[PDB]
């Protein structure tokens, strides 16, 4: 009865909850090219709602 | 009315809580309790399975008949005398117990920590009077063999071959209406916002129904393996899994050990994670210092209790203790159940989190407790993510039809189960390459290792979500899934090269 | 007459129970006990292995010599005086033991639940008079360091470099003839109807013989690894594994924890399954309410013991308790041993099944006990069927010559082992592809997982034959075997095609 | 002078033990203790991670700030009154503590086994006088909330939003200079002859430093997973992991359960191995009999203790007990660390062996203890050999670049990690075929299975180096490594044939 | 010294101990074609000798 | 810092420490051709120093 949100997106969402949309956070789950993926709060809060 | 029973129960039972009597409440509770519609009987797959011999004690309302021998017509005193020889320790455990010593309870003085028992005795007499089982000024003299096993406060003789029953939850609830109603109230309080689980579930009120509505349970031929499942799922039917027959000691049900036989193992290792935490180890170290006879509400003051225990955390709600254990449930053990993780930030989950915080802050500051529960929620989701990645790979092979033996040797599971990818069935039934190895590896990754990582987190056992359970084993699953995926690709490649040459 | 020692032991010993004196019974027993043909010494593979330093303690009768220093010549009093310093706890533990306090025992009153010890003291004294170690008129003053470690009731000095021994079972049986005889009678009572196991096995009487008669133990180069096995297998030689030196407490030996160091682990998880059962959970919760000092015959009455324990189930036989633990044995742990499953319905098993019913019905009704024991038998057979299906596959591969490296890299096991399929040796020795992975998998499916399944069934731990041990892990083995089977077929079919084309 | 502190600690601090006052000793210890160059702060990889909410409790000196609410100013009594409602059990525990009842200790008589505590109280006071926290004629009144959480012996108001601290080791060591000094001295005693581990490691003094200087812990993105590692590595920062807040009972820190939350699990199963040995099972059976309140030095006399415990074995050194647990370490849990095995026969190891032998001879003869310690050393090397053989195989594959996905799907680990074979990071991070399955398997063989084998041997649990852990699991890993390797060689030959065919 | 009997046969035997030889029971072990295998009692009764 | 010496050579050293250089001892770890490998103490005391 809820839209599925992957666990990485939930985590990014929660990481951003106290934050401005232009703040950039580290992913809690993803590593690419030898570095933790950074995520922009605005882009993720957009993906959830 | 019953002061610790929820409004949503009175509502569901069409009762008005300002006017209902014990008799009325009991009768309404039982009417729901015995209705197949509401989960009694053999359930929807009743035609697929038959009871085994032990099934008469697991579900006595569906299966129990007394034995054909002895033929004995017996009075109260006879039960005790004959069983002093036939089942001697049952009699002795009974003699030692509160049920056989009610005048001791009558005589408890108000400076005794156990004083609340007199109030509970008087409440029980009130219930029975309302029910016409006891004279209004008649004291309950004892709860004896004949009372539980034939009829409460029985005056005359019983026929062994016809009148003997196994006492089920409605039988205990005749006297213990409060605890029975509290328990039954789980059907009404455990309602998910998006139907993540069926209403009333997970709960002790529906444990038996849950078990018999499990396809593989109904479908598998190995009945004796299946009945192991049933032995952890009988709370709905009988009240003695925590405080056991025939002492029925409340002190015993308060000890973490009382929950351990069911709440342990590969897919919910609460006993292991709790006992290994500092909480559990302090309970082990101080068990002999605490007074386990005091009620939960008095555990931390009169009981001298200084570390939490399964009952203290799970029976507590907003400052009171009840047999309803469902009201703070958020994650429900299995983090990958659809809608569970998405629900974690809802107002509904926040509300339950606040009730949790209130539990912890009996000892910790709120800032500390909220720091930890934040770690629990995000660590759970970190585990969920790692599994979700591994599952994408395997699920891809499935839809490709490329799992080992998927199209050559994958027989269907037993009826009424329907074939599918990484279903619960494949943990209790396998044949040929159903399931495939990767497929089983990924199911277990979620069912076992992710669920254990969550339980490690919730019960504050660091090794139980990092090295030893949860992350460590999930890492190996991931690694092995990746390895075999690649091995399987390079062999596919090589097979391709060969029918080219042909 | 030792009336708790079976006829078949006096027969085996060529004694008349009416006439034999304690001295004659002790000497006959000790003659058999110390005889190489009957299991003493290095056994039939003694040419393959040498003792290590710890071996002098594991098998003193073969290997012990006293140390070269201290050069000392000591009276009874000097042992205590010097060791107070040198091994202080041994003195402390001994000083607080019954051995050190025989007057306490002589003073027991007959209404004390411990009065029986006073009969046992006098029985010891009677034995010693018959052996000529005590005067007709002399009481046994104490059981001190010098008594056990040099000679019973020694009167003069001992030379520390020459006269000191490790007390073996025969040393204890000098005084404790009854218990020694009961334990030795396992040799005569444990006889299978069709040689399922060697006569007198499994038992504590022949545990060490069984160890040194195991090929891989004798053959493997890692002696310190092999000696871990020896550590679980020393009952034959020494009596202090359940009631340990130097307190020698009968109360300790009644506690489930006394059995757990040996009867635990991947191939017989008795401690684990029992402690997680309601039974063993209750024993944890009530250990402080039970009087462990009363004899097993009295545990349920005078001890207030209300849940069963290892010693109370396995030492009881037809209403009596003895150190013979073999008489009710039916499955003997490993359900795949040839002839065991098919003997499960014989008259012989059914009489043993009746003896078990007697045990359970001290507490449960007969109908309940038999319902459960029926589930244990059938659940074990269901386990067995499942492994049997798996072994068909892997066994076919071995005979077909198709295991991995079977033809190219399967070196032979160390002498005197012979090459075989799925043999006990492959659990303690591996080299190249001896064994192959699939072979070890299926060997482990039977030796470990099917065995734990059965232990879980027998000890009433539902998760220990369903999810966590037993069915779950066997399900995984079967699935991986089938999976590896199908893969290996696809690969040999693929290299048929590369062959065709060449 | 502090009689239990090693010369090398005074040397390291450039202090004269004959001369230094408590104040000076404290101040030198704290200067080192708080210095980044000596392990304090975020460590060398501090740029790669940020704290989560719970870290303010894990590393208070680096992260802790008081809460913004409540905005209140309080004196000593107000801490107790308000918290009596806001964190009620902390107030109840504290009231039960020695800390809150110093006059009791003061009134101890010299026939009381706890009498030593009054000497300790006077030592604390003298320490505080030297620091001028206490008048030279003032008695310490209590140790209350304000003392630990604000300032020792604080006479006036505290601002809740400014003056509240989490008590760290240096806070405790304000009064308990001896314990804190003995603890900090691990930095100076645990020095390896060939730098097998970094100076001062492993130890409780540097456990946090060790946690944060681990590449994967700094590099991985799953912060909540990584912080379960931090939970087991906080001793350096806070003194309440063995004797927990708010009771701070030394009796508690003496029980084996104190150590279990940390010293357990898949790569160091000391809890599991100890509890299952005879030593542990006796300690379980006998716990009710010992007086755990007596100091360790009196455990075996005044305490009644007759089986060994973690604290009694590991705090003991040459017949004395201190908080330094490093002085006898030889193997340090991981037998594969370069130089550890090679060092086992060194003079340095042999003096440390002699120290162990002394410990064991509290009870066993020297001969017995030396016999068993030889078996531990040699059994350890035999597991090490088995591992070394399996590693040669997979390690070859790595050099040949033939591991699955090695050249095709092996992404690099997160910064600041460097790609390599079988590195610790691959236990906590994985992506694609980094690591490969064989790689992880040989890694876990050493990390998990060889370490557990050594733990089992060191802790006298035979099943834990034979069947159940150590050898059996290593056996399986070896068998599956050989098996995969052969299959891979066969598939490599089959591929060679298919190029050649084209 | 005992003639080997498989566990599936021991079980079918067990369930057929007290039946007519034309009575039919479910297997405790076998699933074929999406269904637990049915056993005619006379047949496995005959398999034991 | 220390010259690495394999675990089986450490065992063989330990099994020879007290031996004459010409004495033979069993391996603690090696089986070849169905038999425990034998080692000459001179060969091993040599390898270590
Ligand atoms: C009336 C005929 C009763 C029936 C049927 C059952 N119980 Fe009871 N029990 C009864 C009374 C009056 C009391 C004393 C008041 C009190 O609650 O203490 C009890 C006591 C218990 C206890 C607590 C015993 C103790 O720890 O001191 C328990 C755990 C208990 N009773 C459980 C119980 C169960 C599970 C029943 C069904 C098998 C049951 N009782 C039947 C009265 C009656
Ligand atoms: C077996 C006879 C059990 C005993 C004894 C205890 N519990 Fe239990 N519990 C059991 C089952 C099979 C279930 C699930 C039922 C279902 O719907 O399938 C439960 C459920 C719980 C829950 C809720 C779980 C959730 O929401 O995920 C809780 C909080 C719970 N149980 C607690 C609990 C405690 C504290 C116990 C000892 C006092 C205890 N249970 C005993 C099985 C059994
Ligand atoms: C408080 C300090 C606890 C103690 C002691 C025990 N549990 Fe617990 N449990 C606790 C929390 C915070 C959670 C997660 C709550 C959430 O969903 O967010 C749990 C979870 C469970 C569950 C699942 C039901 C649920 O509430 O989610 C079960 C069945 C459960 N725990 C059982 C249990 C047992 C058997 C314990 C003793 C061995 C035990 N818990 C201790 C908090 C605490
Ligand atoms: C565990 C498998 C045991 C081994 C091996 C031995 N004994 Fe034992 N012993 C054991 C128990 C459980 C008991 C209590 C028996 C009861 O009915 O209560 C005992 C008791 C004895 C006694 C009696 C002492 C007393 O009760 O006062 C003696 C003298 C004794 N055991 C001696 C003994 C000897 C000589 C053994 C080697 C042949 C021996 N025991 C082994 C458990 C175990
Ligand atoms: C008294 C406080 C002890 C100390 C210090 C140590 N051990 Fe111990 N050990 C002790 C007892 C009371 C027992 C049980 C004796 C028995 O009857 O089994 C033991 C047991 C052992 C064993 C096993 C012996 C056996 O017969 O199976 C071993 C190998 C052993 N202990 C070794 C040992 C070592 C090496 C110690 C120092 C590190 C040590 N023990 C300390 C009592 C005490
Ligand atoms: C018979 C009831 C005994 C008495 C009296 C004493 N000891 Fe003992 N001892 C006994 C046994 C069964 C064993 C184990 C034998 C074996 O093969 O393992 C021992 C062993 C010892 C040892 C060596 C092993 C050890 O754990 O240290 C010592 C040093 C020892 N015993 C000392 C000792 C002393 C000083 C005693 C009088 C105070 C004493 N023993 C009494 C049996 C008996
Ligand atoms: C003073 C010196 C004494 C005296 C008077 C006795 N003993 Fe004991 N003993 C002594 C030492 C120093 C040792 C250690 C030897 C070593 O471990 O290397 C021992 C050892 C024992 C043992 C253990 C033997 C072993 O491990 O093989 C026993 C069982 C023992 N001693 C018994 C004993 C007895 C019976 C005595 C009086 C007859 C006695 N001792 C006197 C030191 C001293
Ligand atoms: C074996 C075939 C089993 C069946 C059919 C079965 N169980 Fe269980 N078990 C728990 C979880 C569940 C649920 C989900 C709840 C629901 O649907 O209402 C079902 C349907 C089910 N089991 C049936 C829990 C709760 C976990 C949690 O924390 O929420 C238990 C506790 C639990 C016990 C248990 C045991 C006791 C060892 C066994 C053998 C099984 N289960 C087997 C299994
Ligand atoms: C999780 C990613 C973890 C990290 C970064 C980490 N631990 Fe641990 N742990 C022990 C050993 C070590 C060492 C070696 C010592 C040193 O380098 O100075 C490091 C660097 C480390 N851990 C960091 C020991 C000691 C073993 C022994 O007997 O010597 C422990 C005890 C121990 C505990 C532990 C826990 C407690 C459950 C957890 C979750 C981890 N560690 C995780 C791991």
């Amino acid at each position: 009865s809820l839209a599925p949100i992957s666990a990485k997106d939930m985590l990014d969402y929660l990481a951003c909850k106290d934050k401005k949309p232009t703040d950039v956070v580290k992913s809690h789950t993803e590593v690419e090219n030898g570095k933790i993926v950074r995520v922009k709060c605005g882009d993720i809060v957009a993906l959830v709602q | 009315d019953i002061s610790t029973v929820p409004d949503e129960t009175y509502d569901a039972l069409k009762l008005d809580r300002g006017k209902a009597t014990p008799k009325e409440t009991y009768e309404a509770l039982v009417k729901r309790y015995k209705d197949p519609a509401h989960g009694a009987g053999k359930g929807t797959m009743g035609d697929y399975w038959e009871p085994i011999a032990i099934s008469i004690y697991m579900d006595p309302n569906t299966f129990y008949k007394p034995p054909v021998s002895p033929k004995e017509v017996a009075e109260r005193k006879d039960c005790v005398e004959c069983h002093s020889d036939e089942t001697p320790v049952w009699v002795r455990a009974w003699k030692r117990s509160t049920h056989a010593n009610l005048d001791k309870i009558r005589n408890l003085k108000s400076d005794d920590p156990l004083y609340y028992k007199k109030g509970k005795l008087e409440e029980v007499e009130n219930n029975l009077r309302s029910m016409g089982k006891l004279g209004e000024k008649e004291t309950l003299k004892e709860v004896g063999c004949i009372d539980c096993h034939v009829d409460v406060n029985k005056k005359d003789k019983a026929d062994h071959t016809k009148d003997i029953r196994m006492p089920t939850a409605d039988t205990c609830g005749t006297c213990h209406l409060r605890e029975f109603a509290e328990r039954e109230s789980e059907r009404d309080t455990m309602v998910w916002p998006n139907g993540q689980w069926p209403a009333g579930r997970p709960s002790h009120a529906l444990d038996y129904t849950a078990n018999i509505e499990t396809t593989v349970w109904a479908a598998m031929p190995q009945r004796e393996v299946a009945e192991g499942c049933t032995m952890c799922h009988t709370n709905q039917n009988k009240c003695d899994n925590c405080h056991t027959r025939h002492e029925f000691s409340a002190a015993e049900s308060r000890k973490p050990e009382a929950c351990a036989t069911c709440h342990s193992g590969v897919d919910h290792n609460n006993w292991e994670a709790y006992t290994m935490s500092k909480h559990g180890k302090l309970a082990e170290m101080n068990r002999d210092k605490w007074n386990w006879e005091v009620r939960l509400k008095d555990a931390f003051s009169k009981g001298g209790q200084n570390a939490p225990t399964c009952a203290a955390c799970h029976m507590e709600y907003e400052g009171e203790y009840t047999h309803n254990i469902t009201r703070k449930t958020r994650w429900a053990n299995y983090p990958f159940v659809p809608g569970i993780a998405e629900n974690i930030t809802s107002d509904w989950s926040e509300a339950r989190l606040d009730s949790w915080v209130l539990t912890c802050t009996q000892c910790h500051s709120e800032r500390f407790a909220r720091s930890y529960l934040d770690l629990m929620d995000k660590g759970t989701l970190e585990g969920l993510a790692k599994y979700q990645e591994a599952n994408a790979i395997v699920h891809k092979m499935y839809e490709d039809g490329t799992l080992t033996g998927q199209k050559t040797n994958r027989p269907n599971p037993p009826e009424p189960e329907k074939p599918g990818f990484g279903i619960f069935t494949q943990l209790f039934w396998s044949k040929g390459n159903n399931p495939a190895s990767l497929e089983l590896k990924v199911l277990e990754m979620a069912e076992n290792n992710l669920a254990k990582m969550h339980v490690g987190l919730a019960h504050v056992n660091p090794g139980g979500w990092t090295y030893t359970e949860g992350w460590g084993p999930m890492n190996r699953a991931y690694v092995e899934i990746q390895d075999e995926y690649t091995k399987m690709q390079e062999l596919s490649a090589l097979q391709a090269r060969v029918n080219k040459l042909e």
